[PDB]
């Protein structure tokens, strides 16, 4: 089977705050949050991820 | 992530000062030890 | 460095990984091998829980001329970090079966790699002691008896083992034995008395080679070893003081109460008699009863 | 029997037990008493080697108490126990006396519903199949000898065969040596001038057998 | 040795998994029956050998 | 490369309820509020900057 | 040549042809309920009715059984070739004969077909050949330097088991010393076979080059 | 076929024992994601002097959960040192399950299989191990296409032929269509052997030890009083007990907890300690003076 | 065996369909073997 | 070995009554209804309220 999920909250997934070394609050650029730096060490183009319930 | 993460309960009744029971936020009662690097001076009743 | 690191826990894990070592490089006939001990240290307990090889070489025209590898070092840490931030650097175990003065050289290199005083672990795996498979020794500078001066030494603390969780599971579910002692029964209690009598003796008869070979054979007085034996005497029960006389009326007082209890099993066993006496009784009855019954069953076809 | 009690695994607790009956072979009367101790015992194993040792003891001169023993042991409930219980009472009861016995014909069948039996597992079915091979082995007019019964003299070729047929659960293919074992029942007349066999009636009390057809 | 094999026998059925308990609704023609598990839902599963 | 692992999908939601943050020498030993001797740590061995969740 | 003892196999030989009571019951029951595509089952089966048709030589198994045949695989097809050694017992003008087409060198289907046949020519020859004892020791010491081949392996294991049986109660240096070979290899069954019989070989020797060997 | 497919006897060593055990229960809640490392022979025997434990994932297990650099960097410098050895499977926790081998733990288990057909996945579970053998089990690929055929069993020669399993669940499922299972057995040598048994000089230390002797009369005293209790128990047993029936003496009169066995064991108990009490201190008083 | 009792909510015309069982979430089940699309009407309890 | 299984950690229940004399019924603290063997070494008498 496959489980029924249903989206609840939508994020996007950069902008989201997922890295969070040298980044600050809860949420970034709000489109970016990796791609303009890389102290994070990370980069990502990752987007629309969203949150089931 | 080699800490590894703990449940909480509380101690809802002294048994014994070897054994108590505790009230598990997760949900049933459960009776546990205590070790080493607890102490059991401060082990009361009712206590996080 | 650090101060407290008295008292020295060691795995089961680790006499059989050095086991390993030992004989996995075919270092044999006292061709040492140094590995690494790893654990949790800053603090009196001493855990060791994981050891393991490095590459090492030695020497038999001068032996304080050998290799040590330090660029393995550095890349085991960073492995192991991962597998359990439970392992640092605690020193070296050093495979035995005897501690050298050329360990006192090989020390300083790992004093230096760990901030603290690292553990030097003796790992005796020929086994030609009956008791210590292992020794822990910790090497710390102390100034020496005699005049002299300070001196780089290894002072042996306590090389328990009291075991992980994780290693108990594994060490009875392999073992099949009675085992050496556990102290259980009244029958492992009583080989056991009589193991520590020879215990008692065996360490007693080379301290009176000792005092022997200072008086005859110049080897040097250490007055620790005078003074202990001091202690021991001044902690010697003398017979004729209160203290010694008390024990004898204890003892009439404790085969008191076993006098006690040994008829208080008279009267279990002879419940036991009694219960066999009327069994046996009721087999009588049960046996005169069918011989009885085999007239009913051969008349029963006649009249049929 | 002191290194089956002292050693605790399960190959030398095993072989210790089988052992005895070979040592004693021609005192096959006594040796139910002393593994009666070994049967009761709470050590799978050790059951399982008490069953082979009883097979081997009793095969050729039989003895009543040793079928006795081992039919607890085709009941009970490990399964190697039991597989090992089949085998052996079909070596003690191979032709003998089955005239004077209806045990015969209830051991036989009680092989035939193992089989039939789905519920069983196939170490009692393995049990129950080769059981009923010894059996029947030869036509029906072979046995098991142990001993010529002509000289007193322990024959080589059972007592050695023996040995290789009892270990079979660590090499499936030990065990054809039982072959060895069979001698055939019969007295057979040979011509003394002619060496060929004569046709001659003789004068027999005899002997109905078809408790195992 | 009766004494031994019986606690190791206490002992063997504690390490063999729980059991339950519920009560049958209805009787199925497939060779099963339908049970309802008393803190839990329906299921139809097969029957003992010995019923 | 081993947090990166962690940080890739699908991960719990959940939400924080307090912080609770001790720091190392609370008695004179560890981070908890215990008894015992040593092993002074950040989180590790002992505890005491902790998030309930 | 009462002596020799092929007289006196032969005279047994008369009575096992004569006197059989083969009962297909028991060999239908067994085909049904003890399958072939199972490997144990098949195994139990093989031995049974082998010991069952033992000393009598009968093909009425091998076409009884046809279908049954085809479902071996693995050390079960090993199994089911010895077997038919003990069906062919005896009858020793006509012994070789009947293991002929699945001796190597003339079939070539399966590598257990080929070792287990030299397996089960060991068997009727046990104590009635001198010579065939030598036929068998060629492909021993053959085999002993090309003995990291798996296949090779397997007609290895079966010969060593043969020769064994041949040559128990001879003594032959010979053949010990071809075994020898085979064993200092460390071959993966063969040597196991191999060590089997030596014992067999020098049977009742007590001689301590054997035992320290 | 190509291979015998007979399913190997596992020796793994008492120093691997160890290890896999410890990373195991570390790790949980977490699965722990390690190779198994030592040498195979013969066609069933493998024998493992070590286990690695790679660093462990937040993937879980899958093939996207080797690391073949960490590998890699764990085999040099075993080769470095002369302790060289080489896969024949790898190694795995379930935090709080049974042991089977998922679909997901198959493809794993498939890496390893192209290098050798002899892999072992051996799944721990080290909250219900509280015996060494219990709850693990090592699982073996068959092959895919002796399965439609029918040759499946084929590891019931050249083993025990014995096989115990456990559950019901997930292991009935994946043993029919993918594994073969059969037990782990554990190896050792007799130099390991005293190293377990013995606990140095401070074990014989122990034995001539005497303890404070308000403890021992307090033994004494607490023993003594217990009897005189339940041996009134005991004297309403045997005043009865001329009634018909073994379960309604039981019932009635008591049998179930019964008054003479318990009473029997307590005073055994403590009659045992005191002869061990006088030896011990005879011995010390003739012994040290 | 066992079989997990469902409640058949609705029918996706494809050879699916959506349950809601007594275990906690929701499945996307298929209709599948001895069972027909018109065997079934939504609301009925089906096996599963 | 069994002295193992009875210390920690154990969860709490309630037993209710018997069915044999050596196979009762509890119901957890989890809300499940067990049915469990019966260790020896207890009441038997004083269990079964």
């Amino acid at each position: 089977p496959l489980q029924v999920a249903r989206c609840t909250k939508i994020i996007k997934g950069n902008g989201e705050s997922d890295e969070t070394t040298t980044d600050n609050n809860n949420s970034g650029n709000s489109n970016s949050n990796s791609n303009q730096q890389s102290t994070d060490a990370d980069e990502d183009d990752e987007d629309a991820k969203y949150v089931i319930n | 992530l080699q800490s590894i993460g703990q449940l909480i309960g509380e101690v809802m009744k002294e048994l014994s000062e070897e054994k108590y029971i505790v009230k598990a936020s997760s949900g049933p009662r459960y009776i546990v030890g205590v070790r080493n690097s607890v102490d059991r001076s401060k082990l009361k009743k009712g206590v996080r | 460095m650090s101060l407290q690191h008295e008292k020295v826990t060691i795995a089961p894990l680790v006499l059989l990984s050095a086991l390993d070592h030992y004989e996995r490089t075919q270092t044999k006939e006292n061709k040492r091998c140094v590995g690494v001990i790893l654990g949790d240290a800053n603090s009196s307990t001493i855990r060791v829980t994981n050891s393991f090889a490095l590459p090492f070489e030695e020497d038999e025209k001068n032996s304080d001329v050998w290799f040590l590898d330090h660029n393995y070092i550095e890349n085991m840490n960073e492995m192991c970090k991962k597998i359990n931030a439970k392992e640092k650097l605690i020193g070296w175990y050093h495979s035995g079966p005897k501690l050298r003065a050329s360990d006192l050289k090989i020390n300083e290199l790992f004093k230096k790699y760990t901030q603290n005083n690292p553990l030097l672990l003796i790992v005796d795996v020929k086994q030609q002691g009956v008791g210590l498979p292992t020794d822990a020794y910790v090497a710390i500078e102390q100034v020496k008896d005699d005049g002299t001066s300070t001196e780089k030494t290894f002072l042996h603390l306590p090389c328990t083992i009291e075991a992980e969780e994780a290693e108990e599971i594994g060490v009875e579910h392999l073992l099949r034995d009675v085992r050496d002692q556990a102290a259980g029964g009244l029958s492992i209690r009583l080989t056991n008395q009589l193991k520590s009598l020879k215990g008692l003796q065996s360490k007693l008869k080379d301290v009176v080679e000792y005092l022997d070979k200072v008086i005859n054979k110049e080897l040097p007085i250490n007055h620790t070893i005078l003074g202990k034996l001091q202690d021991v005497f001044n902690l010697l029960p003398n017979l004729g003081t209160p203290d010694d006389d008390e024990i004898d009326v204890e003892n009439h007082d404790r085969i008191n109460i076993s006098n006690n209890l040994q008829k208080a099993l008279t009267v279990k066993t002879n419940d036991e008699l009694m219960v066999i006496y009327i069994s046996n009784l009721v087999r009588s009855i049960i046996a005169f009863d069918d011989l009885i019954e085999n007239k009913i069953q051969n008349k029963k076809i006649q009249e049929q | 029997l002191h290194v089956a009690v002292s050693d605790s695994n399960d190959d030398v607790r095993r072989a210790a037990v089988i052992a005895l009956g070979f040592v004693l072979l021609r005192d096959y009367t006594t040796v139910p008493r002393i593994v009666q101790l070994l049967s009761k015992s709470h050590n799978a194993h050790v059951r399982c080697g008490t069953a082979f040792a009883l097979g081997i003891a009793c095969a050729g001169k039989g003895l009543q108490s040793a079928i006795d023993v081992l039919d607890p042991l085709t009941k009970d409930p490990v399964d190697f126990v039991r597989q090992a219980a089949m085998i052996a009472l079909s070596m003690i009861l191979i032709q003998q006396t089955e005239k004077l016995n209806p045990q015969v014909a209830d051991i036989n069948k009680n092989f035939l519903s193992v089989i039939t039996n789905k519920h069983q597992e196939g170490l009692a079915k393995f049990g129950a199949c080769v059981a009923q091979g010894i059996m029947n082995a030869g036509g029906r007019n072979v046995t098991i000898q142990l001993e010529n019964a002509d000289t007193g003299t322990l024959d080589t070729k059972s007592v050695v065969g023996l040995v290789m047929f009892s270990q079979f659960w660590y090499w499936f293919p030990l065990a054809h040596f039982l072959s060895l074992s069979f001698t055939p029942t019969t007295v057979i007349g040979i011509r003394g001038s002619d060496q060929a066999i004569p046709k001659f009636q003789m004068n027999c009390y005899a002997k109905e057998d078809a408790f195992s057809y | 040795n009766d004494k031994v094999r019986f606690i190791k026998d206490e002992l063997r059925l504690l390490q063999e998994p729980g059991s339950y308990v519920g009560e049958v609704i209805k009787i199925v023609s497939d060779k099963k029956v339908l049970v309802k598990v008393q803190p839990e839902g329906k299921y139809i599963v097969d029957v003992a050998k010995d019923i | 490369e081993k947090i990166k692992n962690n940080r890739q999908l699908p991960y719990l939601v959940a939400n924080v309820v307090e912080v609770m943050d001790m720091n190392e020498i609370e008695d004179k030993e560890n981070s908890e509020s215990t008894t015992q001797g040593g092993n002074v740590n950040l989180d590790n061995t002992a505890v005491g900057k902790a998030a309930v969740v | 040549n009462i002596l020799s003892g092929l007289p006196t196999c032969d005279y047994y030989n008369t009575f096992l042809l004569n006197n059989k009571n083969i009962d297909i019951g028991l060999l239908n029951k067994s085909k049904s309920s003890l399958d072939g595509k199972f490997s144990l089952f098949h195994t139990a089966v093989s031995v049974a009715n082998g010991f069952m048709h033992a000393g009598t030589t009968d093909n009425s198994f091998i076409k009884a059984n046809l279908p049954w045949l085809g479902k071996a695989q693995n050390w079960a097809k090993f199994t089911a070739t010895a077997s038919l050694g003990v069906i062919h017992k005896g009858n020793l003008l006509e012994g070789k004969k009947v293991m002929a087409p699945y001796l190597p060198g003339s079939r070539a289907s399966s590598r257990f077909i080929k070792g287990g046949s030299l397996y089960g020519l060991g068997l009727i020859y046990a104590g009635f050949g001198r010579d065939t004892t030598d036929y068998l020791k060629n492909i021993i010491v053959e085999n002993s330097g090309t003995s990291g081949d798996e296949d090779v392996d397997v007609l290895l294991h079966g010969a060593s088991l043969g020769i064994g049986l041949a040559a128990m109660g001879s003594a032959n240096i010979e053949v010990y010393e071809a075994l020898k070979e085979v064993l200092y290899n460390d071959s993966a069954t063969s040597g196991e076979a191999a060590a089997l019989g030596m014992g067999l070989c020098m049977l009742g020797t007590g001689k301590p080059e054997a035992i320290h060997d | 076929t190509g291979r015998d497919d007979t399913k190997e006897t596992v020796y793994i060593s008492s120093i691997a024992l160890l290890k896999m055990l410890k990373h195991g229960r570390a790790g949980v809640p977490m699965e722990v994601m390690g190779l198994m490392l030592g040498e195979f022979v013969d066609d069933y025997t493998v024998n493992v002097v070590d286990v690695f434990a790679m660093p462990q994932s937040g993937t879980g297990v899958s093939v996207e959960a080797v690391d073949d650099v960490f590998q890699a960097k764990m085999m040099d410098m075993l080769k470095q040192t002369g302790r060289d050895q080489m896969v024949v499977g790898w190694y795995h926790s379930h935090p709080g399950f049974g042991c089977w081998l998922s679909s997901v733990d198959v493809n794993t288990q498939k890496s390893f299989e192209q290098l050798n057909s002899r892999a072992v996945a051996v799944v721990v579970d080290p909250i219900q191990s509280v015996k060494g053998k219990v709850v693990i089990d090592a699982f073996r690929l068959i092959d895919t296409g002796a399965l439609i055929n029918n040759l499946e069993p084929r590891q019931t020669t050249s083993n025990t032929g014995l096989l115990n399993k456990a559950n019901i669940q997930a292991l009935i499922h994946g043993l029919n269509r993918h594994y073969y299972s059969l037990n782990i057995d554990y190896h050792k040598t007799a130099k390991e052997t005293k190293m377990l048994m013995n606990l140095h000089k401070e074990q014989w230390q122990s034995g001539l030890k005497m303890y404070d002797y308000e403890e021992k009369e307090e033994s004494n005293l607490a023993a003594t009083k217990s009897m005189v209790k339940i041996a009134e128990q005991y004297s309403k047993r045997i005043e009865e007990e001329k009634e018909l029936t073994e379960e309604e003496l039981k019932t009635r009169y008591v049998g179930r907890q019964d008054p003479k066995k318990h009473l029997s064991e307590t005073a055994d108990e403590t009659l045992e300690n005191n002869i061990v009490s006088v030896l011990t201190a005879g011995v010390n008083s003739v012994a040290i003076k | 065996n066992p079989l997990s009792i469902g409640t058949l909510e609705e029918i996706i015309d494809d050879d699916h369909a959506i349950v809601t069982s007594p275990t906690m979430p929701d499945y996307y089940v298929s209709i599948l073997s001895f069972v027909d699309k018109e065997l079934l009407e939504p609301g009925c309890s089906v096996l599963l | 070995e069994v002295k193992r299984i009875q210390s920690v950690p154990l969860v709490i229940g309630q037993f209710l009554e018997p069915i044999d004399q050596n196979t009762g019924i509890v119901s957890s603290t989890t809300g499940m209804s067990y049915v469990v063997r019966i260790l020896s070494t207890l009441d038997r008498e004083l269990l079964k309220p």
